[PDB]
RNA sequence: GAGCCGGUAGCGGGCGUGGAUCCCUGGAUGUCCGAAUGGGGGAACCCGGCCGGCGGGAACGCCGGUCACCGCGCUUUUGCGCGGGGGGAACCUGGGGAACUGAAACAUCUCAGUACCCAGAGGAGAGGAAAGAGAAAUCGACUCCCUGAGUAGCGGCGAGCG
RNA sequence: GUGGUUCGUGGAGCCAUGGGGGAAUCUGGGCGGACCACCGCCUAAGGCUAAGUACUCCGGGUGACCGAUAGCGCACCAGU
RNA sequence: CGAGCUAGCCCUGGCCAGGGUGAAGCUGGGGUGAGACCCAGUGGAGGCCCGAACCGGUGGGGGAUGCAAACCCCUCGGAUG
RNA sequence: CGAAUGCCGGCAUGAGUAACGAUAAAGAGGGUGAGAAUCCCUCUCGCCGUAAGCCCAAGGGUUCCUACGCAAUGGUCGUCAGCGUAGGGUUAGGCGGGACCUAAGGUGAAGCCGAAAGGCGUAGCCGAAGGGCAGCCGGUUAAUAUUCCGGCCCUUCCCGCAGGUGCGAUGGGGGGACGCUCUAGGCUAGGGGGACCGGAGCCAUGGACGAGCCCGGCCAGAAGCGCAGGGUGGGAGGUAGGCAAAUCCGCCUCCCAACAAGCUCUGCGUGGUGGGGAAGCCCGUACGGGUGACAACCCCCCGAAGCCAGGGAGCCAAGAAAAGCCUCUAAGCACAACCUGCGGGAACCCGUACCGCAAACCGACACAGGUGGGCGGGUGCAAGAGCACUCAGGCGCGCGGGAGAACCCUCGCCAAGGAACUCUGCAAGUUGGCCCCGUAACUUCGGGAGAAGGGGUGCUCCCUGGGGUGAUGAGCCCCGGGGAGCCGCAGUGAACAGGCUCUGGCGACUGUUUACCAAAAACACAGCUCUCUGCGAACUCGUAAGAGGAGGUAUAGGGAGCGACGCUUGCCCGGUGCCGGAAGGUCAAGGGGAGGGGUGCAAGCCCCGAACCGAAGCCCCGGUGAACGGCGGCCGUAACUAUAACGGUCCUAAGGUAGCGAAAUUCCUUGUCGGGUAAGUUCCGACCUGCACGAAAAGCGUAACGACCGGAGCGCUGUCUCGGCGAGGGACCCGGUGAAAUUGAACUGGCCGUGAAGAUGCGGCCUACCCGUGGCAGGACGAAAAGACCCCGUGGAGCUUUACUGCAGC
RNA sequence: GCGGAUUUAGCUCAGUUGGGAGAGCGCCAGACUGAAGAUCUGGAGGUCCUGUGUUCGAUCCACAGAAUUCGCACCA
């Protein structure tokens, strides 16, 4: 039933990322924003 | 789809009525053959090994 | 397969033996290899007969020789031509298959009349460039396309139409 | 100033009045990522030149150290030796810069130069000694409070703004 | 042809500019809101300038502030 | 903020058990110049036929606080494009 | 603070009714436990088996073993776990990723354009089970293994010396490289029969000890080597000289230009090992086997959908970028450069365990969903991963007992009739395999054909033919063949397998598409038509830059109504878009002077400024329809009766032409005739007063084709005259487990009436004991959802034109 | 039942001071012909729908009421 869910470490890891956030404006951005505004770790860290 | 599904809460008292109609009887069990206990009303058991016959064990 | 090659000879007095019969997939167009002195050749211009049997060429001088080129300088009145060259070496400026070409229909000054394949009239200028005689499309139109769509095999474009299209849609549609 | 091996109480073993634990400041280390900049790259991982010890190389041969991105001047020479950047809750200024909503509609308009996004300086930036002010021939940085005025007034002179 | 300004094209200026014209160096040149005469005012078209107001990550105090469904949502192996 | 939804477009591999039909072709035989063109043999093209993996999901049947937020059953189309 | 279908949190409801997650089944014996249907061994049996197989990977990621242990998870248990605690378990120069190569694509010093963040982007980099690349089989623990052991085969890099030679870039060359469909030659997989060899034992039973049952009779290897193809050609010179530099290779010429020699996979092999099952004396004789006979190790068979091989053939829509190899500079060797030998040395970074057509992967659960590759064992079947049964290996679905009621589910049965049920033969039956016999109207002659219509088959004996079988002589196979015969209702025995027919509508047709309703007459289309474009094109994104277009160039690219083909597309540009005209009117900014005006003592200094000139436009003149679009009215007449042959007109642009007509465009209508039927408002055929067809949004037709839609007939059958009976599933009783929405509350009758007007609870009256479970639906205006049909709020969002205003681009 | 417009000499048509009315076609006489027809000559002919009403007077102006033809008509 092709959910959506199948993760492709491939790409997951590939389509987002901390490079790739860093890579861009937006990206960086909230990672501040997060960073500092909560605590937690970040993406490709899962 | 619950078409019907009770409309009242159902009352505290009957609710249970209902429930009464419902009685517990202990089994009506017998004393022994001679293994003296009581028992299963007919049978054999972790007491006896008789009826007549030496069936069973410990 | 997909790839192109050549479309304009600047390097003359080489000789260029019409190689053989490529007949090519990739622009209308069926091409020889051209073989030219050095053994420097091109997958070149179609224009139609010229047969296996290399042999031409063209260059600063002439030779109407039919095939083969030339500025529309050097180039007889009442000439079919092709490698339609319009400013002053731009590789061939039309007829890709385009079967009639250009004609020499007059020239004037350093400019040349060209009647215009495509269908219209005007001149390009001076030592400009073209080769004459045919292009090579042998009618290459009709054909058929019967119980599928060649289209589809078209690997072409099955960019299929629309324009009813129940919506409020596409570029003036 | 005399107890301590942190929140774990426990075990097993220990340090100290020949000023221990700990309070302070000023130290060396400071793995790998993150402006990352030596190179690559799904960070935190995998790749390169010299010095480096010489290392087992038991009768056989290393890590460690180190080291070089790029925009910046310019002593140009063959360019050597400087500054940058990456942050930052909110504050500042400049770049760019909106609908709802009010006008009981809605095109002016208001919401505002508001929200936001941006570049950037700071610890505060803003700005800041006059082609000003105003007119009593009078005043004299720039800013910020109160006051001036909700006046003078802007305006489908309508909401409102001021 | 736009901006700021209280100015919404207006009797409507000052400064700032987009595009074309393209001055004068002290009897120079703007200015006082159309403009004109006289007066009054300033001297542009370069730069620096601590302090007087803002702000809160952080430290302190204090509260007719809170009491765990209230306080920051989180008083403690929570932005997990 | 998202094409590991999905529809698309690029690049690059994999895949279609069986079986049927039988054109262009060429081989030879056919009264005429040659030839048309016939016939026969060979031949093995088609988004071609029958049918499974594969792909799909009308038609009836079940399910309806379901195995499940689309499924199970009978049935049905494509099946070298 | 009842009180906001309130938020938070507890807590009761139905309710001990509903459910246990696929009707692929269980049962017995013993074992262990505190206690076991639910764990362990064991013997009956059922289910897979093309999978319920093992494997590669993806994903997850310690889930794995081993000793412990069960509180919750495990929809019952549970001493069992993929639960808990703890210990322990995955090693590679040659497997794989990298340490190499590049297209897409991304990055990207330089370069290009932005308001700033940015864009784009060379080359170089990144970027793959696409390229590339040096071994395999036995063994061996609780666990890992192509990595540990061992046997056997290698690889690169280094020092040396030996023999060797213009070595020496990567720049050059060739070079690695390719479609699809098909098919010759030859070879292990793999499979098959051997009574042929080896062995452990049988027969029981009527019988057979005998070509009998049964187990197997390989797997791996340096090179030497004959089955075997696989990829090239040789030398000289010229080299107007290129491939920017010269020998390469490219191009011309004269000579060997072969079944020649050259260089990369299969057999033999075999070195030599391993294994090898059945053992097997210690030893558990049993959670059986870890560990010793000894194995036999032979022949003929059949043969690949990818193995050689970059085949070979045919075809069009005509099949990727960087190692290695030769050619060479810079260069440096050139008694020390490359190639080649042998000997010593050296060889890293991350990866495995198990799951893994899945309770360990996505679905929030051990959810009959999906999820890419590898032969896929055999017997039967014309062939075949289809079918029925099985091999190896897997599983018994994680709740079990027990009755057998309605009534739902799934499934089998019928006599007689045999759609009439019904909207509808929806469904479900008929039919369903291969061979022969036969084959209709129509035809775009291919095909409608499987059409339709018959008859066939089972095993035995008898004689006859043939293709692989090294001649051919146990050995295999396609095949008849004809003859005689046997037995059953039955002889594709069961399992997998079309009902046809006639006819009409539209659309051609195969397609595609509305994920969870709708595959359709809708879009797609092969095809046709007007058509804009000359390239730095026309249009589409873009703030410039640019890319797109197209490395395309008018048989081309873009706009587009129709959508094979056949026949044919007619009448009107007066409005309109548009194509063209551009003399004339008009009109923005602009240029340009009369004038007026304020202040000015005066020069001067500021506006207003208009005759005249001045852009697209629009007006007007024309063209223009496969461009929007439009294509009349009633009065009369032969018509013994009716439009009409003709005629009177009034308005427009002309005022339906050819085919067709009650069609799906005809409400009056079941229009009237016809046929079909016992009757037919559906059909199908004609008429045609066509409410309101018409050629291009085609029109009339059209074979084939359609999960399209309608209209007929033979076949068949419980669809239907009602059916009735039966089989396996829940329901019901048992024990274990033990939700859910709606709900003020409630010990809640019928009545006739009544109230807001369709009343259990108001009135008068009549039955009426207390409780419950299996049921049947009627009422409780039942549940679900603060109507989506409505109207209302100077509510919202999509689209439309000659709506307003504007912005874009022209 | 609602709307728009129309009812004139036999037929199709025209007029907004309203002031006092034909256009073409039909019909009888005159020709032209041997004849008829097409064709020149003359003519004859109207409640401007029924009834009203405002009006000096209006069929051309108004109000009902006949027939005309046209539009219309949905929501579930």
């Amino acid at each position: 039933m092709k959910r959506t869910y199948q993760p492709n470490n491939r790409k997951r890891a590939k389509t987002h990322g901390f490079r790739a956030r860093m890579k861009t404006k937006s990206g960086r951005n909230i990672l501040a924003r997060r960073r500092a505004k909560g605590r937690h770790q970040l993406t490709v860290s899962d | 789809a619950k078409h019907p599904v009770p409309k009242k809460k159902t009352s505290k008292s009957k609710r249970d009525m209902r429930r009464s109609h419902h009685a517990l009887t202990a089994p009506n069990l017998t004393e022994c053959p001679q293994c003296h206990g009581k028992k299963l009303s007919h049978h054999i058991c972790p007491n006896c090994g008789y009826y007549d016959g030496r069936q069973v064990l410990a | 397969q997909y790839r192109i090659i050549d479309f304009k000879r600047d390097k003359d007095g080489i000789p260029g033996r019409v190689a053989t019969i490529e007949y090519d997939p990739n622009r209308s167009a069926n091409i020889a290899l051209i073989n030219y002195a050095d053994g420097e050749k091109r997958y070149i211009i179609a224009p139609k007969n010229l047969k296996v049997g290399m042999e031409i060429m063209s260059g600063p001088d002439a030779d109407i020789k039919i095939g083969n080129a030339l500025p529309l300088e050097n180039i007889p009145v009442g000439t079919l031509v092709h490698n339609i060259e319009l400013k002053p070496g731009r590789g061939g400026q039309l007829v890709r298959a385009a079967g009639t070409s250009a004609q020499v229909l007059g020239k004037e000054g350093k400019y040349v009349i060209v009647r215009l394949a495509s269908g219209e009239v005007r001149m390009i200028l001076g030592k400009c460039r073209a080769t004459v005689g045919e292009v090579g499309n042998g009618g290459r139109t009709d054909k058929p396309f019967v119980k599928a769509g060649n289209k589809h095999h078209k690997m072409k474009a099955p960019n299929v139409r629309g324009v009813a299209m129940n919506a409020v849609d596409h570029p003036f549609g």
